[PDB]
């Protein structure tokens, strides 16, 4: 995405940390699940945790 | 949606292993939560597996759960059977809001050595004819184990419609035996070249052919 | 002051008696207050677990 | 509190590619680290894997080891022997404070080929009868690779009581000769019908027996 506007912009996003792998691979396939995020300034990677909540 | 699809009759030798599957027509297998229930005749279902792998507290490690994406199926698998897993087997999976079950399987533990069942297809009596009626009998009898599938065929092509099929109940000889009767009217009776019933049994056909007159 | 009170966590099928001699109460042990939970000696393996 | 268990020779011709295993009874193998230990003969051991699979400094990157979790088993694993292989080797694992050795394994390259023991029991002398003494001689000669499994039997039942038995000697062929005794007492001797002297020697046993008058 690229902020064509004159004020910055609220980016928001969610990682899902799903009941258990089982269900992690049920949705979002098998393998090893990895999130990155970049910017100019910010700069950040996830991968997701699931576990019993 | 879609329909899964496991085998009818399953059998083995007691302390032997078996497999049930459940093949998915439409969408991956891997895409949802599978199940499995068994119904020990004359009770209700009972679940030995779900999440497609788990055992709940109380059902023997005989009992597993599988996967296989590249065959699109779900298999049960039961180690060293004893005479109490004798029962109906079902698989269960899931999509949208919709809730798909197998069309089940009979897991039959052999007591006594296989026997193919015997035929014996009787035409319409001329008294029912005259009736306006015509009905098909195919006795089936002395088989073990006790699960059949029976197919009528109109002269070279399947024929679902008026068929009714008995469940099969044992003998006097710890054999099983069944009823199949087809429901027909005397004009599409003599409409066609040959009648058939189609006995299968452990992977085997038995095919009778009737004809008027 | 802080007073203490029991969790009532029950563990099946694990090792909950790890320990070293680091923490030494006249022999190899452990906080007091925890549990050093390791695999089973029989099957070397930490199943998944949920205590609440 | 468990023990470990090893082959007592692993026998295989230069260049070739030894593995020998080392199971433990009791207790995964995976839950601790197994050492192996190498002791040329007549002198002090020295180690050759840590940590399962670690060798220390100035080992031959030959020596591998492993760990098989299904036969609960480990596995030292040496490529392109050499004669400075030959030696006893004894693998190590460790449970709360007690610290396991195995057995030994007796690793021989061959410089000549295999030979069959040549077995000879003699029952106690007369004039031995004549001191309230009672000795059984098993003579074993001509074997390689030389390692022997004696075990006694009196007339059907195995007997570790009185036995000393000798560690195996390079002939003067270049093959492997050892002795065992079998300390009795005229009565016991004078009781049973029947004493053995059974060798072992690559799986393949051998049975030699006497019997008094």
């Amino acid at each position: 995405y690229k902020n064509t506007r004159k004020s910055p912009a609220l980016i928001v996003w969610g990682i899902h940390h799903s009941v258990s792998t089982a269900e992690q691979t049920k949705l979002y396939g098998s393998g090893n699940k990895l999130v990155t995020v970049g910017s100019s300034n910010y700069q950040q990677s996830f991968v997701p945790s699931p576990g019993a909540r | 949606n879609f329909m899964l699809t496991q085998p009818h009759s399953v059998s083995e030798s007691p302390g032997k292993t078996v497999t049930i599957s459940c093949t998915r027509s439409s969408g991956s297998i891997a895409s949802n939560y599978v199940q499995w229930y068994q119904q020990r005749p004359g009770s209700s279902p009972t679940t030995v597996i779900y999440e497609d792998n788990q055992r709940p507290s109380g059902v023997p490690d005989r009992f597993s759960g599988s996967i296989d994406s590249s065959s699109n199926s779900a298999s049960l698998t039961i180690s060293g059977l004893k005479t109490e897993d004798e029962a109906d087997y079902y698989c269960q999976s899931y999509d949208s809001s919709n809730v798909v079950f197998g069309g089940g399987t009979k897991l039959t533990v052999l007591g006594q050595p296989k026997a193919a069942p015997s035929v014996t297809l009787f035409p319409p009596s001329s008294e029912e004819l005259q009736a306006n009626k015509a009905t098909l009998v195919c006795l089936i009898s002395d088989f073990y184990p006790g699960a059949v599938t029976v197919a009528w065929k109109a002269d070279s092509s399947p024929v679902k419609a008026g068929v009714e099929t008995t469940t099969p109940s044992k003998q006097s000889n710890n054999k099983y035996a069944a009823s199949s009767y087809l429901s027909l009217t005397p004009e599409q009776w003599k409409s066609h070249r040959s009648y058939s019933c189609q006995v299968t049994h452990e992977g085997s056909t038995v095919e009778k052919t009737v004809a008027p007159t | 002051g802080i007073d203490k009170e029991a969790m009532g966590f029950t563990y099946s099928g694990i090792r909950t008696n790890g320990a070293t001699s680091a923490c030494r109460r006249s022999g190899s042990s452990f906080y007091a207050e925890m549990k050093w939970l390791l695999s089973n000696t029989d099957n070397a393996a930490f199943p998944q677990m949920t205590k609440s």
